[PDB]
């Protein structure tokens, strides 16, 4: 089968810059290469067909070039909605094959997170569980640490975290931290605090509430 | 209009089979091929096979072990892929796509999330996330809802039936003891809530449940 | 009217139909064969034209049994049909020469 | 002559695992590759012809794939009777040539 190599696997660029994705075929395939964009949780979307042909609805920003074995997808002036995975596909010889993918990453300005802490809901307390949820939102760079304190003391057990991929609206990152307890364990403590340490400040950002 | 309609999810037990559908609409020609494409979480696109519904001839990827059997129904305009004797290796999103016999996939299904597990289906509990009484406000306010104790993936979370888009992120789910949990975060101007209303809608296709949750100030 | 021109007309329509069905069937035959290039409809129509005229550049060609049977039908039909045009022209010229002679 | 490279020379695998033998031709040969199994003290036995075609009597376990220059013999779920030497053979161009062999080890 025709092997389609896409290297680099990841590409970092600053907003408004020109970007070029590479696709190399293991043998000569004229111009029988097509390019797809796949955003986080989306299905693939055709951008360019036969190496250079426009699709309607695709921004004029996107172009393609190349023939034989070497192919290029280009974006004039990258913007946030272009954060995606990018795949090439060949239809020269049976079977059709895909390249392995290039991820596009944007380097925007540094931004501090917006922290929010949330007490458990009364509907949840009724069911006998308690979840304290903390959002660390729209920060950049992606490196971040969250810390929990119950009544002044660092808590580590029952804390699950989740990070988002780079955001296609503003190129930032976000993270949720969830401390789960029983209603009982939650009842025998007063103050619950969420601490975020991030590049943008030597002092942590902290948010907390008391159970009363 | 959505050219290719696939179910959101299928749950399947090790060793059991499943039959995925893909209902085509729009312009349909004898020259049309329907392809099936497998994507594992975090990995790339892998080609499984193709069928020409106007003739019923199907071809398969030879590099990979043959789990699929492709069929099509000319009258109902539906392509089927029968996946047989699955393992956790077979847990993935399976897309269908349509090719007009000219080499490229002009259009794709939204995909069917297939989870191969012994564990049982469970709809999510949806809880509100409104600030506590000391939470000082800015020009914006952050609300959310917590979607927990569900299986299998996925859930879809919208705000105000999709009409609220800017300021939303929904976090990837975490798995603990055969149940998933995630949260979604909305941020609206603070002057606009709670006067203008704010609701999350959580669809969980594996249990055919869709629930609403309005976000109101604590009391 | 005259048989030779009827047959020429008919030859041309048949050939167009063979090209079109050959394109469709070549793709059908050839997909599922690793390495096959004769697998999309537009270049298949081109391939069948260059086969019927017997030009055969070698940019495209079937590699399966049925693809090759398809190819043979296309050749025979292109050669046959163009032969039929030559035949019809010879009938035309012969009849006009009989006249010019007073026969 | 067409050179057929089979690397690795030896392949270790755990029972029931999927195994893949590699065959690379020094030039392009479409699908004109055939695969043979030779057990200790036995004669070679044809498994796969023209890169992917089944032979009758061969367990469904065995499949082949590839074209051009890169070929793969695969075994779904290896078992003990599969311990053997495995050879590829080309019939694209005269003379026919064999690869050097991959030994399967469990
Ligand atoms: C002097 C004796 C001549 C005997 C030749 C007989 C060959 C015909 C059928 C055998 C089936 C087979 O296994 O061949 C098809 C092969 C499948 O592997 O693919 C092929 O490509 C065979 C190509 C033959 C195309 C011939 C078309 C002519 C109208
Ligand atoms: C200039 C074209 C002539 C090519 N012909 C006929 C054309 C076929 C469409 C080939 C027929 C052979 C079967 C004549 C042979 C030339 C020696
Ligand atoms: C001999 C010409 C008729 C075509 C043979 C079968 C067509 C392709 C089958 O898949
Ligand atoms: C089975 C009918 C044959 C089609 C014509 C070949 C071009
Ligand atoms: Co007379």
């Amino acid at each position: 089968d025709i092997l389609l190599t896409q290297s680099p696997a990841i590409l970092s660029v600053s907003p408004g810059e020109r970007v070029s994705f590479s696709c190399r075929a293991s043998q000569s395939i004229g111009t029988d290469i097509h390019w797809y964009q796949q955003r986080t949780n989306g299905s693939p979307r055709l951008l360019i067909k036969y190496a250079s042909e426009s699709i309607s609805g695709i921004p004029s920003r996107f172009s393609g070039s190349g023939s034989g074995t070497d192919f290029t997808l280009s974006i004039n002036s990258v913007e946030s909605e272009d954060i995606a995975n990018y795949y090439c596909q060949q239809s020269n010889r049976w079977p059709f094959t895909f390249g392995s993918g290039t991820k596009l990453e944007i380097k925007r300005a540094d931004a501090a997170p917006t922290v929010s802490i949330f007490p458990p809901s009364s509907e949840q307390l009724t069911s006998g569980g308690a979840s304290v949820v903390c959002f660390l939102n729209n920060f950049y760079p992606k490196d971040i640490n969250v810390k929990w304190k119950i009544d002044g003391s660092e808590r580590q057990n029952g804390v699950l975290n989740s990070w988002t991929d780079q955001d296609s609206k503003d190129s930032t990152y976000s993270m949720s931290s969830t401390l789960t307890l029983t209603k009982d364990e939650y009842e025998r403590h007063n103050s619950y605090t969420c601490e975020a340490t991030h590049k943008t400040s030597t002092s942590p950002i902290v948010k907390s509430f008391n159970r009363n | 209009q959505v050219q290719l309609q696939q179910p959101g999810a299928e749950l399947v037990k090790p060793g059991a089979s499943v039959k995925l559908s893909c209902k085509a609409s729009g312009y349909t020609f004898t020259s049309d091929w329907i392809h099936w494409v497998k994507q594992r979480p975090g990995h790339g696109l892998e080609w499984i096979g193709e069928i020409i519904p106007s003739y019923g001839r199907a071809n398969y990827n030879e590099k990979i072990q043959k789990k699929a059997t492709l069929t099509a129904d000319k009258s109902s305009s539906t392509a089927f892929m029968q996946l047989s004797s699955l393992t956790s290796e077979d847990s993935a999103v399976y897309y269908c796509a349509r090719e007009r016999g000219d080499g490229y996939f002009a259009v794709w299904g939204a995909g069917t999330t297939v989870t191969v597990s012994s564990a049982k289906t469970t709809p999510p509990s949806v809880y509100p996330l409104a600030p506590g009484s000391a939470a000082q406000t800015n020009s914006m306010v952050t609300l959310g809802c917590l979607v927990k104790g569900y299986f299998p993936e996925p859930v879809t979370v919208t705000w105000n039936s999709g009409s609220l888009s800017s300021g939303v992120h929904t976090f990837p789910a975490v798995l603990q003891s055969d149940l998933y949990t995630l949260s979604s975060s909305v941020t609206v101007p603070s002057s606009s809530w709670p006067s203008e209303t704010v609701t999350c809608n959580v669809a969980h296709p594996a249990s055919s449940t869709k629930v609403d949750k309005k976000i109101v100030p604590r009391d | 009217s005259a048989l030779h021109w009827r047959a020429a007309g008919a030859a041309t329509v048949l050939l167009v139909i063979v090209l079109l069905a050959g394109s469709y069937l070549a793709v059908l035959a050839e997909r599922g064969a690793p390495g096959a290039q004769l697998i999309t409809y537009p270049r298949a129509l081109w391939w069948s034209v260059e086969t019927a005229t017997t030009v055969g550049y070698g940019d495209l060609y079937p590699v399966t049994l049925w693809g090759r049977c398809v190819a043979v039908v296309v050749m025979v039909a292109g050669i046959t049909s163009f032969g039929l045009v030559t035949a019809a022209l010879a009938t035309w010229f012969v009849g006009r020469e009989q006249e010019r002679r007073g026969h």
